[PDB]
RNA sequence: CGGUCCGGCCGGGAACUCAAAGGAGACUGCCAGUGAUAAACUGGAGGAAGGUGGGGAUGACGUCAAGUCAUCAUGGCCCUUACGACCAGGGCUACACACGUGCUACAAUGGCGCAUACAAAGAGAAGCGACCUCGCGAGAGCAAGCGGACCUCAUAAAGUGCGUCGUAGUCCGGAUUGGAGUCUGCAACUCGACUCCAUGAAGUCGGAAUCGCUAGUAAUCGUGGAUCAGAAUGCCACGGUG
RNA sequence: CGCGAAGAACCUUACCUGGUCUUGACAUCCACGGAAGUUUUCAGAGAUGAGAAUGUGCCUUCGGGAACCGUGAGACAGGUG
C-alpha cells in the first residue's frame, strides 16, 4: 500500500472534476482514463467512468469502495472460458 | 483445556497448545503466557485450575475462533459483492495476489483438470 | 578409467580409536558435507554398543564387518550375443566396501528415534547375524550359487 | 534503436535537467515530518502536474552508438556488442580478455 | 612541516612503475627523503558480455580492468619539492592525485 | 630463540613460533582446545608433534588468519612441520615420508560460465 | 568454427591499445564516447588520406590524437593549412584543447587497415576480387612480410549466391600469441550487397613482450 | 622490546602475514629397469610442486542455405496525410491444459530458543551510508566517515555447547487467503519488493523414464556483483565444510 | 524452452483501444520574421490549443554574422516493415 504519510493519491484532473460536479448536482457520468485515484468519500454517489483499455466502464461508487483504487472496478482483461 | 469455547489444547507445552485456538499463533501464545504469567514450557497437564482461567481471561482478550471466521468471511464476502478485482479472483478461485496463472496456481485452481 | 591411470587417495585415521577403516565408515554416514555430524552419530553409536555387547569398539566394530561381508559376488559379462551374472571373487577393499554401504543403508531404513540408535541397533544386528544388511548379503551370496555354473564358462 | 526513440530519450533528459530543482524541493516537501497536512497535499498534487518526463526514472539507459535497451553497461556507456567491438579493436583502456 | 602522500593510478603496471620512479628521482634531485614506493592493492574489475546478437547465451566473453596503485610519501616537505611536482607532468595513462 | 615456519591450505596464512616449553600451544591468544573444537582439526594441528618426540619439548605461538577450520588446521600443522625443519634440520627425512613438508595446493575451482558450479552442468534433454 | 579477434587476444601481449589514458567510472563512458565521435570524423574527413590507426591518448586535460597515414603530406595539408582545421574541430568535439600529431607508415603494403581499405576499393571500382586478393598478397610478400591472409566474403563477382575464398602465403600463426599478426576488417558497399574484407599480416614473432 | 586506558591501543620495529613489482623453480634434468645403441614408458630420489602439477583463455579446413535484416550495417522489395510521429489508458503478467529449467520441502544427519567460532571475493558520490534515538519489525529521523588495504555495505552460514520437541501431517512444511503497514517511484488496481499479526494447502521421498559429476570435484552452506528508482529462486562470480 | 531480456507498474514498448500530427519526433539546404531563455492562468486524459508578464544578449562589421524559435515551399525525412 502507499505510505500513510505521503497520504492518498488523486490525480488533479479528476480531483477538480468531482468537487465541480458534487458542488454543482451534476448527475452526468465522469469520462476518466485515472485508474490509479484512490475513491475519495466526496464521490460517494457519482457515478465515475474508467478507461478499461478499450471503453469507459459505469461504476457507481457506495460508501463500501471507499480507499480502492478506480481501475479495481474496471476489469482490463476478457476471459469467459477456454472452452 | 477448554479455552475459547470447543477449542481443547493437549498435554503439550502451553504456548505451542495455545496454537490451535484459531486466531492464536506463536506470537499471540507468548503474549498469553507472559501476560497472565505462566512459563511457556510448562504442560497444559501440569496447568492448574487457577492459571488456566487466567488464560481463558488473556485469550478474550483476542478475536478468535468463530468470531474470526464471521470476521474473514464477511471480509472475503464484501470484497466478492463489491465486485472489485480482488472480488472477481475470490469468486472464480483463481489467486487474488497477482500471482501467475498461466502454471502453478494449483493452491488456488485445487488438482488438475483434464481438457 | 580407459586409461587405468588411477592410484589411491590417502585418508586420515579416525581420532578417537586411530583407524583408517572406521574413518572410511564415517565418509559414507556422511551426507552433505557434514563430517562433524557423522563423527558424532559413529562414536555415539560404537559407545553405545560397546557398553552393550562388552568389549571395546574396535572389535565389536569388526566382528559385525565380518559378518556382513560378502564374498563372491554376481557380475553381468558378456560371451558373444549372450549375457550371463559370473559369480566372481571380490577384493578385500571391495568386501568393506560393500558391508559398510549394506550398513549404513539398513540402518537409514529403520523407524528408530535417532540415526545413532538405528546404527547401534543395526550394527548390534549384524553381529548376531540378523537384520536387513546381513539378510541382503545372504541374498547376494544365494544370486552367486545359482549362476556358480557360470563361472569360468562360456 | 529508431531515430524516434533515441530522439525520447534527449527530450527525457532536458526535461529532468531544467525541472531537478523543482522536483527535489517537492519532494523534500513531501518527506519533510514536521510539515502540515496542506502543504504535503499541495506538493502531491504539484508534483503530478509536473511533466513525467521531468522524472528521472522514465529514463532508459541505451547504447550511446546503437540506442540499444538492452546489455547495458554503466562503465562503458555501450551495449555488450559495441562493448566487444571496441575492445578487440583496443579503443577500451586497459580492457583484455580476461582470465584465472 | 607537514607531509604530501602522492597516489598514482593506471591501468598499465609498466606506465605506473616508470611514473613512480621518476617521482621518487625528481624528489631526490631536489633533496627531499622519500618513504619507498609502497604497491597498494589492484583492483580487477570484471566484465562478463554475450557475443552473439542473438540467443546463444553460455556463450560470453570475459574482460577485466586492473586499476595498479602506487603511493609515495615524501616526509620532506622541500619548498622546491612542492614546486617542482607541480611543474612536473607525467604520462597520459597515469592519474597523479596530490593531498597535503 | 624463536623458530618460524608459515603454513598455507586452502585460503588461511599460519605464522608458528617454536621455543623449548613446557608444550603450552596457544593460538590466536587462546588456547589450542578452545580455539578448536573439533576433534579432527584438534588431531591436524598436533600431528607433527607426536609424529617426533617432541609432544611435551616445544612450546608453541601461533596466529592463523583466513579460510575455516580445516583449512587452518591444516595451515598450522604446515607452519610447524617447516618451523621443526628448521629447528633442526635431521627432522626433513621422517616429515617428508609422512608428507607433512606438501603444501595442498587443492585450491576452490573457480564457476566456469554454463555451468552451475565448477563442473556441474545445468540438466539436459534432448527433447 | 569462429575464431578470436587476433588484435584483441595480443592486447597487452605483443599488441598496444589505440586509447590510451586513464579515467574513473564517472568520465570513463564519457571518455569513450568522445574517442569514437573524434575517430568517426577523422576517418570520414581522411577517406581518400590512407589513414592506418587514431592514437587518442588523453594527457589530464587536452586530447592528443596521433594519426598513422601512408600519406602524411595530403592529411597535413600546405603550411599546415588542413591540419590546424583538423586539429581546432577535434578540440571543438572533444571539449579540451587538441594536439594532433601525424605518424607515417613505411610500408603500406604491410598494414592490415590500408590492405583492406584498397581491396574494398576496388571492389567497389568492380574489379575482379581474386585479382585484389592476389596482388595484395603478392605485395606484402614481397615487401618482406613473413605471412599474409586475405579473405572476402558475400555475393563475391555479383553471385547471387554469397560465399567466402581466400589466399595465404608464408605462416599465419593465429594461436600464438607473441607473433606480430596486424589484422583489419574493411566493408565494400557494392551495387550487390556488402562485402567484407578480413586481413592478417604476421610480421614475425616477438621476444621479449611489450618492450 | 618499553608502557598501558589492556585494544596494534601509544612509542617503536621492518622480523612475519600480506600487498605488488622484479626474479628463481621443473627440464624425464638425475638414478635404475624396459625398449629396436631410438622415441618413449615404468619405478626411485631430491623437491613446495613430476612428467601436460591444478584451472582458464586459445576453437584448423569445413558442416548444418544453423541463428540473428528486432544491436548495427546492408542489396532488393514495400508504406510515405502512413507501415512515419505524439499522447493517455490497457496489454506483454490472460489460464480447461501440456512441457522445459529451477526453488522449497516432504524432517530428527532435523525444527525451534539461547550463547559462541572460522572466510573469500566484491561494490560505492543524484552513491555506500556508520554511530545514537524511535518502531514488534520492514523502516524512519539525525548525522560521522569514505571516490576507498583507511569509511560503509557487513552479523558469514553450515559449525560448536546447552535445552526442548520424540516420529506426529507434527514445534515438519510454508503454499494460500484476511487484516495492518513500510519503502522506491508522478503513480504500486490490473502488475513491485519487503514487514507484522492471523491463516496453516499440497507434500510422509515421487510411474514409465531421465540428468549431472573422477577431487577440493559432487553434495551441501553462506557471501558478493552486474542489470537496476524499485523489482532474483535467474545469471555471473566468491569462499566454508567436504 | 531462467534463450535475445545484465532485471515489462509508467518508461522500456516494438502490441492494442481511443484522441491527435503531416517536410514531420530525428537531419541538412532556402526564404520570411523573430535573441535564446524565464515566471505564471485556462481547457483537456495527455498530446496539444489558447493567453499573458518578463527577458533583447554574443562578436566585430556597422548592409552584418553566429546560436536557437516559429512559419512556408520542396529536395527529403522516417519504418523494431
Ligand atoms: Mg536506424
Ligand atoms: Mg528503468
Ligand atoms: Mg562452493
Ligand atoms: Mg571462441
Ligand atoms: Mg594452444
Ligand atoms: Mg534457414
Ligand atoms: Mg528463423
Ligand atoms: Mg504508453
Ligand atoms: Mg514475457
Ligand atoms: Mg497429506
Ligand atoms: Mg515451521
Ligand atoms: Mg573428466
Ligand atoms: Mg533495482
Ligand atoms: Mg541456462
Amino acid at each position: 500500500p502507499r505510505s500513510l504519510k505521503k497520504g492518498p493519491f488523486i490525480d488533479l484532473h479528476l480531483l477538480k472534476k468531482v468537487e465541480k460536479a458534487v458542488e454543482s448536482g451534476d448527475k452526468k457520468p465522469l469520462r476518466t482514463w485515472s485508474r490509479r485515484s484512490t475513491i475519495f468519500p466526496n464521490m460517494i454517489g457519482l457515478t465515475i467512468a474508467v478507461h478499461n483499455g478499450r471503453q469507459h466502464v459505469p461504476v457507481f461508487v457506495t460508501d463500501e469502495m471507499v480507499g480502492h483504487k478506480l481501475g479495481e472496478f474496471a476489469p482490463t482483461r476478457t476471459y469467459r472460458g477456454h472452452a | 483445556a477448554r479455552i475459547a469455547g470447543i477449542n481443547i489444547p493437549d498435554h503439550k507445552h502451553a504456548v505451542i497448545a495455545l496454537t490451535s485456538i484459531y486466531g492464536v499463533g506463536k506470537t499471540r501464545s507468548k503474549a498469553i503466557l507472559a501476560a497472565a504469567g505462566i512459563a511457556e514450557d510448562v504442560k497444559i497437564s501440569e496447568l492448574s485450575e487457577g492459571q488456566i482461567d487466567t488464560l481463558r481471561d488473556e485469550v478474550a482478550k483476542f478475536v478468535v475462533e468463530g468470531d474470526l471466521r464471521r470476521e474473514i468471511s464477511m471480509s472475503i464476502k464484501r470484497l466478492m459483492d463489491l465486485g472489485c478485482y480482488r472480488g472477481l479472483r475470490h469468486r472464480r478461485g483463481l489467486p487474488v495476489r497477482g500471482q501467475r496463472t498461466k502454471t502453478n496456481a494449483r493452491t488456488r485452481k485445487g488438482p488438475r483438470k483434464p481438457i | 578409467p580407459r586409461r587405468r591411470v588411477i592410484g589411491q587417495r590417502k585418508i586420515l585415521p579416525d581420532p578417537k580409536f586411530g583407524s583408517e577403516l572406521l574413518a572410511k565408515f564415517v565418509n559414507i554416514l556422511m551426507v552433505d558435507g557434514k563430517k562433524s555430524t557423522a563423527e558424532s552419530i559413529v562414536y555415539s553409536a560404537l559407545e553405545t554398543l560397546a557398553q552393550r555387547s562388552g568389549k571395546s569398539e574396535l572389535e565389536a566394530f569388526e566382528v559385525a564387518l565380518e559378518n556382513v561381508r560378502p564374498t563372491v559376488e554376481v557380475k553381468s559379462r558378456r560371451v558373444g550375443g549372450s549375457t550371463y551374472q559370473v559369480p566372481v571373487e571380490v577384493r578385500p577393499v571391495r568386501r568393506n566396501a560393500l558391508a559398510m554401504r549394506w550398513i549404513v543403508e539398513a540402518a537409514r531404513k529403520r523407524g528408530d528415534k535417532s540415526m545413532a540408535l538405528r546404527l547401534a541397533n543395526e550394527l548390534s544386528d549384524a553381529a548376531e547375524n540378523k537384520g536387513t544388511a546381513v539378510k541382503k548379503r545372504e541374498d547376494v551370496h544365494r544370486m552367486a550359487e545359482a549362476n556358480k555354473a557360470f563361472a569360468h564358462y562360456r | 534503436a529508431k531515430q524516434s526513440m533515441k530522439a525520447r530519450e534527449v527530450k527525457r533528459v532536458a526535461l529532468a535537467d531544467k525541472y531537478f530543482a523543482k522536483r527535489a524541493e517537492l519532494k523534500a516537501i513531501i518527506s519533510d515530518v514536521n510539515a502540515s497536512d496542506e502543504d504535503r497535499w499541495n506538493a502531491v498534487l504539484k508534483l503530478q502536474t509536473l511533466p513525467r518526463d521531468s522524472s528521472p526514472s522514465r529514463q532508459r539507459n541505451r547504447c550511446r552508438q546503437t540506442g540499444r535497451p538492452h546489455g547495458f553497461l554503466r562503465k562503458f556507456g555501450l551495449s555488450r556488442i559495441k562493448v566487444r567491438e571496441a575492445a578487440m579493436r583496443g579503443e577500451i583502456p586497459g580492457l583484455k580478455k580476461a582470465s584465472w | 612541516n607537514q607531509r604530501i602522500r602522492i597516489r598514482l593510478k593506471a591501468f598499465d603496471h609498466r606506465l605506473i612503475d616508470q611514473a613512480t620512479a621518476e617521482i621518487v628521482e625528481t624528489a631526490k634531485r631536489t633533496g627531499a627523503q622519500v618513504r619507498g614506493p609502497i604497491p597498494l592493492p589492484t583492483r580487477k574489475e570484471r566484465f562478463t558480455v554475450l557475443i552473439s546478437p542473438h540467443v546463444n547465451k553460455d556463450a560470453r566473453d570475459q574482460y577485466e580492468i586492473r586499476t595498479h596503485l602506487r603511493l609515495v610519501d615524501i616526509v620532506e616537505p622541500t619548498e622546491k619539492t612542492v614546486d617542482a611536482l607541480m611543474r612536473l607532468d607525467l604520462a597520459a595513462g597515469v592519474d597523479v592525485q596530490i593531498s597535503l | 630463540n624463536q623458530y618460524y615456519g608459515t603454513g598455507r591450505r586452502k585460503s588461511s596464512a599460519a605464522r608458528v613460533f617454536i621455543k623449548p616449553g613446557n608444550g603450552k600451544i596457544v593460538i590466536n591468544q587462546r588456547s589450542l582446545e578452545q580455539y578448536f573444537g573439533r576433534e579432527t582439526a584438534r588431531m591436524v594441528v598436533r600431528q607433527p608433534l607426536e609424529l617426533v618426540d617432541m609432544v611435551e619439548k616445544l612450546d608453541l605461538y601461533i596466529t592463523v588468519k583466513g579460510g575455516g577450520i580445516s583449512g587452518q588446521a591444516g595451515a598450522i600443522r604446515h607452519g610447524i612441520t617447516r618451523a621443526l625443519m628448521e629447528y633442526d634440520e635431521s627432522l626433513r627425512s621422517e616429515l617428508r615420508k609422512a608428507g607433512f613438508v606438501t603444501r595442498d595446493a587443492r585450491q576452490v575451482e573457480r564457476k566456469k560460465v554454463g555451468l552451475r558450479k565448477a563442473r556441474r552442468r545445468p540438466q539436459f534433454s534432448k527433447r | 568454427g569462429q575464431k578470436v579477434h587476433p588484435n584483441g587476444i595480443r592486447l597487452g601481449i605483443v599488441k598496444p591499445w589505440n586509447s590510451t589514458w586513464f579515467a574513473n567510472t564517472k568520465e570513463f563512458a564519457d571518455n569513450l564516447d568522445s574517442d569514437f565521435k573524434v575517430r568517426q570524423y577523422l576517418t570520414k574527413e581522411l577517406a581518400k588520406a590512407s589513414v592506418s590507426r587514431i592514437v587518442i591518448e588523453r594527457p589530464a586535460k587536452s586530447i592528443r590524437v596521433t594519426i598513422h597515414t601512408a600519406r602524411p603530406g595530403i592529411v597535413i595539408g600546405k603550411k599546415g593549412e588542413d591540419v590546424e582545421k583538423l586539429r581546432k574541430v577535434v578540440a571543438d568535439i572533444a571539449g579540451v584543447p587538441a594536439q594532433i600529431n601525424i605518424a607515417e607508415v613505411r610500408k603500406p603494403e604491410l598494414d592490415a587497415k590500408l590492405v583492406a581499405d584498397s581491396i574494398t576499393s576496388q571492389l567497389e571500382r568492380r574489379v575482379m576480387f581474386r585479382r585484389a586478393m592476389k596482388r595484395a598478397v603478392q605485395n606484402a610478400m614481397r615487401l618482406g612480410a613473413k605471412g599474409i591472409k586475405v579473405e572476402v566474403s558475400g555475393r563475391l563477382g555479383g553471385a547471387e549466391i554469397a560465399r567466402t575464398e581466400w589466399y595465404r602465403e608464408g605462416r599465419v600463426p593465429l594461436h600464438t600469441l607473441r607473433a606480430d599478426i596486424d589484422y583489419n576488417t574493411s566493408e565494400a558497399h557494392t551495387t550487390y550487397g556488402v562485402i567484407g574484407v578480413k586481413v592478417w599480416i604476421f610480421k614475425g614473432e616477438i621476444l621479449g613482450g611489450m618492450a
